[PDB]
C-alpha cells in the first residue's frame, strides 16, 4: 500500500549525550550498541472508526504517529457515543 | 508595576554601558565588557559572564546588594536590559539563525556556603555552593516557550512562553473563541531549554561531627548542562529556588494551606538550587594550559640528570624506609600505554600492585597519601564495602519511583587510582566481583530494567595483611594470602612488607616519627612539592612511550632468565602475563624519566623491580 | 438472573518459543493465548 526512502550517509556524526535540543525534528545519524527489544508490535496505521448511530463503520482514516485522534463528533449524524475501531477492517504496522 | 524593578534594570544598563576600567598596563583603559560583547558575538555564544566584582564597584555596591537579595524578580528586567543593551550595541547576532536565550552566569561571589550552611531566609538569593557530584540525570529538553494549538477557533500560536507552571494562551488568533479547551502543542514550532538535574553531596571535609552527608539536588539549564562528573568536585553559583514536595505531609507540625467550594491545596516543598556557573574543583593542549613559569621549571626539572631518583624520594614524604614501594606506587601513577589489537583485543595499560605486609607499616598510610593527592581516586575499607559500592548499583530515581544507575567506587576512580584497604578482610563474593571487573575493566548491570554497559579503567592499590596477621617465616607469600593463585597472576607487583628487630632502622623510624610530630611541617621536605608533581605526572601521561627494535631482544632473554630462575618454590609462578607485566613497567619508567623511546635501561629497572618483589621462600 | 443463565468454560494460556531455538543475546518472548469451550484443560504447563 504504501512505500518508504531510506536515507543514508549523512555527513554529521552525533553520539547519544551530544543531541541537546538543538538537533530537535531534524534528520541527526547516531551510533550505539543494542541493548534492549520490545518485540514486534501491531500499531493503527489505517484504522476505521465505527459509528452505531450511523448504522455502519465510517470511513477509513489515516492515524497519525504523533497521537491517538478521536471521533467526538460525527461529520455525518453527530453521535457522541460510538467512535470504536474494528480489528478487522483496520490496516496496521509493525512497531519496535 | 513595580518602578523599583524597572529602575533597577535601566541601572543596570546604564552601567553595562558605561562599564570602564584600567585594562593592566597594556591595552589602556578597555571596556571589558562591551568589548567582550562582540568577543562572544564573533562565536554568537550565548552566556555573559558578569564578574561580580564589577557590579560590586559601582553604585557602592547598591546594585549588587539589589541583585542578589532579589535576583528572582529582577532576573527578567536584566533580560530586557540586555537585550536592550544588544539593541543598541552590537545587534548582528540577536537572531538565532527566535532569538538565542542569553545567559547571564554570576560569578566570583564573596563566599561559598556549604550545603549543611542552607538557609530558609536566603532562598531566591544569588550564592555558590559547594559538594561533591554523586548522581547526574539525562539532557531531558524542558519547555520555555510553547506553540498552543486552541481546540476552539483551531489555528497555531507560538510564543507562549512557558512559565514554571503550564500556561496556555487565554486570548485567541479568533478572538470570538476566548476558550482554552485544548490548546495543543506542536513539536515543530514549540521552543525547548536543555535541563538535567545533578545530586550533590555534602563534602566530606565539611560534614559535621557526627551526622551524615545531607544532599541537594541542582537544575543545570542552557551551555551549562553535562559540565559535571560524578564524584567531581564541583561549586554552583545560582539562586535557590523550592519545588514542590508531596512527601512530607505526615510530617509533624502545621502544614500551609489555602481556601478559596473547599477550594484547598496542600501547600509543601523542598529546597533546592538553579545553577548558571559550574566549574570542577595531545601533549599540547596540556603544554598550552601549562603557564611559561612552570613550562620552564618544567625544562630544568626535565633536563636534569637524577630525576628519577628525585622523583622516588619525592612521594610519600610521610613514610620512610620503603623505596621499592614508591617506585612502584609513582609507576602506577603514571599509568601505561592502552593498547587495541586489530583482533579485538585491548591490551591492558594500567598497573594493578597488591601490597602485603605486616601490621603498622604504613600500608595505610601509602593508601590515605595516594588518595587526595591523584585525581579521581578513591579510598575504600575491606569490610565496610560492597560489591554496589566498588562496582555501580541500582537505586531509585526518587523515592517511590523508577531505578536509575549510582555511580560506584570503580567508575568514581576510572583512569584513577582506587585503594583497597584491608583487602583480605573484604567479603569472597565481592571479592569475585572486584577481580571480574579487573580481568575486563567493564562492569555491567542488567536488574531493574537497565543493561547498561559501564566501562572502568582503573588502577587499583590493594593493602592486606597476612593471614593470621603476621607473615609466616616457612610460608610462602602465596602460603600467607588467602587469595588465589590466579588472583596472584592477575596482580603485578607484590610487595610484601616485613618488620625486622634491627636497632638502626628501629632508632632512625623513631627519630623520623617524634619529628614528624614534633614538625607540623618541615619535618621532612621532598625535593619537588605537590603541584609540580602533579603537574610532571600530567605532563609526562600525555607522551606516549615507544619501545625500540633493539630493547625488544633484551626482553627476550630477560624473560628467558625470569622463567629460568624459578622452580629451578617463589613467590608467584613465572608466566606470560609476566612478560607483558615488563613492557607494563616499561612504559611507566619511559614515562617517567620523560622519554619516548624505550632503552634497556627501561628494562633493566623493570626486572630489578619483579626480581626484588619476588621473595624467595 | 444468574438462575437462568448458561456459561462456559474460559482459560488463558501462555505460549513461549522453544528456549533451544532462541538468539544467544535475548531473552526468550512469549505470546498470550486465550482458550474456550472444550478446549480447556487440554494442555499442562511444560508441553510443546
Ligand atoms: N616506615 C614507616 N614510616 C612512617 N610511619 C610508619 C612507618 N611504619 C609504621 N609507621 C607508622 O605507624 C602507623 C602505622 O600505621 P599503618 O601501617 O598505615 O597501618 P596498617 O599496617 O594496618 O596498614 C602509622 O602512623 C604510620 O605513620
Ligand atoms: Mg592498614
Ligand atoms: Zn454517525
Ligand atoms: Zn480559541
Amino acid at each position: 500500500s504504501e512505500i518508504h526512502v531510506r536515507i543514508s550517509d549523512f555527513p554529521t556524526i552525533y553520539s547519544l549525550r551530544e543531541l541537546r535540543e538543538s538537533n530537535l525534528s531534524s534528520l541527526v545519524r547516531v551510533t550505539g550498541v543494542v541493548t534492549r527489544r520490545t518485540g514486534v508490535f501491531p500499531q493503527l496505521k489505517y484504522v476505521k472508526f465505527n459509528c452505531l448511530k450511523c448504522g455502519s463503520i465510517l470511513g477509513p482514516f489515516f492515524q497519525d504517529s504523533n497521537e491517538e485522534i478521536r471521533i467526538s463528533f460525527c461529520t455525518n449524524c453527530k453521535s457522541k457515543g460510538p467512535f470504536r475501531v474494528n480489528g478487522e477492517k483496520t490496516v496496521y504496522r509493525n512497531y519496535q | 508595576d513595580d518602578v523599583t524593578g524597572e529602575k533597577v534594570r535601566e541601572a543596570f544598563e546604564q552601567f553595562l554601558e558605561d562599564f570602564s576600567v584600567q585594562s593592566t598596563d597594556t591595552g589602556e583603559v578597555e571596556k571589558v565588557y562591551r568589548a567582550q560583547i562582540e568577543f562572544m558575538k564573533i562565536y554568537d555564544l550565548n552566556t555573559i559572564y558578569i564578574d561580580y566584582q564589577h557590579l560590586s564597584m559601582r553604585e557602592n555596591g547598591a546594585l549588587a546588594m539589589a541583585i542578589s537579595e532579589q535576583y528572582y524578580r529582577f532576573l527578567p528586567f536584566l533580560q530586557k536590559g540586555l537585550r536592550r543593551v544588544v539593541r543598541k550595541y552590537a545587534p548582528e547576532l540577536l537572531n538565532t539563525s527566535t532569538e538565542r536565550v542569553f545567559q547571564i552566569s554570576f560569578f566570583n561571589l564573596p563566599t561559598v556556603h556549604r550545603i549543611r550552611d542552607i538557609r530558609s531566609e536566603k532562598i531566591g538569593s544569588l550564592l555558590s555552593i559547594s559538594g561533591t557530584v554523586t548522581r547526574t540525570s539525562e539532557v531531558r529538553p524542558e519547555l520555555y516557550k510553547a506553540s498552543f494549538t486552541c481546540d476552539m477557533c483551531r489555528a497555531i500560536v507560538d510564543n507562549v512562553e512557558q512559565s514554571f507552571k503550564y500556561t496556555e494562551p487565554t486570548f485567541c488568533p479568533n478572538p470570538s473563541c476566548e476558550n482554552r479547551a485544548f490548546w495543543t502543542l506542536n513539536v515543530t514550532r514549540s521552543r525547548f531549554l536543555d535541563w538535567q538535574k545533578v545530586r550533590i553531596q555534602e563534602n566530606a571535609n565539611e560534614i559535621p561531627t557526627g551526622s551524615m552527608p545531607r544532599t541537594l539536588d541542582v537544575i543545570l539549564r542552557g551551555d551549562s548542562v553535562e559540565r559535571a562528573k560524578p564524584g567531581d568536585r564541583c561549586k554552583f553559583t545560582g539562586v535557590e529556588i523550592v519545588v514542590p514536595d508531596v512527601t512530607q505531609l505526615g510530617l509533624p507540625g502545621v502544614k500551609p494551606s489555602s481556601t478559596l467550594s473547599l477550594g484547598v491545596r496542600d501547600l509543601t516543598y523542598k529546597i533546592s538550587f538553579l545553577a548558571c556557573h559550574v566549574i570542577s574543583i595531545d601533549q599540547e593542549v596540556f603544554l598550552n594550559s601549562l603557564s611559561s613559569d612552570e613550562i620552564n621549571e618544567l625544562k630544568e626539572m626535565v633536563k636534569d640528570e637524577h630525576i628519577y631518583d628525585k622523583l622516588v624520594r619525592s612521594i610519600a614524604p610521610a613514610v620512610f624506609g620503603h623505596e621499592a614501594v614508591k617506585k612502584g606506587i609513582l609507576l602506577q601513577m603514571l599509568g601505561g600505554v592502552h593498547k587495541s589489537t586489530v583482533e579485538g583485543i585491548k591490551l591492558r595499560g594500567d598497573i594493578n600492585i597488591c601490597v602485603v605486609g605486616d601490621p603498622s607499616t604504613s600500608k595505610s598510610q601509602f593508601l590515605k597519601y595516594v588518595v587526595g593527592f591523584a585525581p579521581r581516586s578513591v579510598y575504600t575499607s575491606g569490610k565496610a564495602s560492597s560489591a554496589a559500592g566498588l562496582t555501580a548499583a541500582v537505586v531509585r530515581d526518587e523515592e517511590g519511583g523508577d531505578y536509575t544507575i549510582e555511580a560506584g567506587a570503580l567508575m568514581l576512580a576510572d583512569n584513577g587510582i582506587c585503594c583497597i584497604d584491608e583487602f583480605d578482610k573484604m567479603d569472597i563474593s565481592d571479592q569475585v566481583a572486584i577481580h571480574e571487573a579487573m580481568e575486563q575493566q567493564t562492569i555491567s548491570i542488567a536488574k531493574a530494567g537497565i543493561h547498561a554497559t559501564l566501562n572502568a579503567r582503573t588502577s587499583i592499590l590493594a593493602a592486606a595483611n597476612p593471614v593470621g596477621g603476621r607473615y609466616n617465616r616457612k610460608l610462602s607469600l602465596r602460603g600467607n594470602l588467602n587469595m588465589t593463585a590466579p588472583i596472584m597472576s592477575r596482580f603485578d607487583l607484590f610487595f610484601v612488607i616485613l618488620d625486622d628487630c634491627n636497632e638502626k632502622i628501629d632508632t632512625e623510624l623513631a627519630s623520623h616519627i617524634v619529628d614528624l610530630h614534633m614538625k607540623r611541617d618541615e619535618a621532612i621536605e621532598p625535593p619537588f612539592s605537590a603541584e609540580q608533581l602533579r603537574r610532571y605526572i600530567k605532563y609526562a601521561r600525555t607522551f606516549k612511550p615507544i619501545l625500540t627494535k633493539e630493547a625488544r631482544s633484551y626482553l627476550v632473554e630477560k624473560y628467558k632468565e625470569l622463567r629460568k630462575d624459578d622452580a629451578q618454590r617463589s613467590s608467584y609462578r613465572i608466566t606470560v602475563r609476566q612478560l607483558e607485566s615488563m613492557i607494563r613497567l616499561s612504559e611507566a619508567i619511559a614515562r617517567a624519566n620523560c622519554v619516548d623511546e624505550i632503552t634497556p635501561s627501561f628494562i633493566a629497572e623493570a626486572y630489578d623491580l619483579l626480581r626484588q618483589s619476588i621473595i624467595r621462600v | 438472573i444468574h438462575e437462568s443463565s448458561k456459561f462456559i468454560d474460559q482459560q488463558f494460556l501462555k505460549l513461549q518459543e522453544i528456549p533451544e531455538l532462541v538468539p544467544v543475546g535475548e531473552m526468550p518472548r512469549n505470546l498470550t493465548m486465550t482458550c474456550d469451550r472444550y478446549l480447556t484443560n487440554k494442555v499442562i504447563p511444560g508441553t510443546r
